């Protein structure tokens, strides 16, 4: 598994919400911050995110700060789902793009 | 990572039907039956399901409680939800002894 396509050039994606449902206390609750840092940091955006009055491009990689966003986003309620560009997803073949892929951490 | 066979194996509808728990005093067997179809389950007293009697179930949804046959919900739901539950279970794991990792890997 190599980068070689800079960008594979695909539409598909997968979504991962913030919120863990607590077990025998049913009531949904946001995954803890080490939690969504761990999987929103260094991605791109596979389509647009409105909430909060700020708009997020298509595209837009993903920092501190810009995960952070995200997680005043849901604590507000204006968001669940996290659509981002996957290494699954990708088409890059035997290897994965940039995109898919996310910041060299 | 080996897509093993858990040991403490938990069953899983393959459709989506309704629950009918029957119990002779012997086999704790649910049944899950849809409009068009039905099937039992041959379960143990032991181990406890999660659905009670009369509710509404979906395609490779838990019946009882345990880690789920990484192939049986493939089958079942489809590749999405197991690639899902397969780094969501690793994480647990890795979470929980206290070091946090990028999900890409
Ligand atoms: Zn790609």
């Amino acid at each position: 598994i190599v980068v070689r396509e800079a960008d594979c050039g695909t539409t598909n994606y997968i979504s991962v919400p913030l919120f863990q449902m607590d077990e025998v206390t049913r009531t949904l609750r946001l995954r803890k911050r080490s939690d969504i840092e761990s999987g929103l940091y260094g991605r791109v955006l596979a389509r647009e995110v409105e909430a909060l009055g700020r708009r997020l491009e298509e595209g837009r990689y993903l920092s501190l700060e810009d995960v952070h966003f995200l997680i005043k986003a849901a604590e507000a309620g204006e968001v669940r789902e996290v659509p981002v560009r996957s290494p699954l997803t990708c088409q890059t073949r035997y290897g994965v793009c940039q995109k898919c892929y996310g910041y060299d951490l | 990572f080996e897509a093993r066979r858990p040991k403490a194996k938990a069953v899983i509808s393959e459709i989506d039907g309704v629950v009918r728990i029957e119990e002779g005093e012997d086999r704790l067997s649910v049944f899950v039956e849809s409009e068009g179809f039905s099937k039992e389950y041959k379960l143990p007293k032991d181990a406890r399901l999660l659905v009670k009697d009369g509710d509404y179930v979906e395609a490779g949804q838990p019946l009882t409680r345990g880690a789920i046959d990484p192939h049986q919900l493939l089958e079942a739901k489809g590749p999405e939800a197991v690639e899902r539950y397969l780094v969501d279970e690793i994480q647990k794991v890795y979470r929980a002894q206290g070091v946090k990792l990028h999900d890409k890997h």
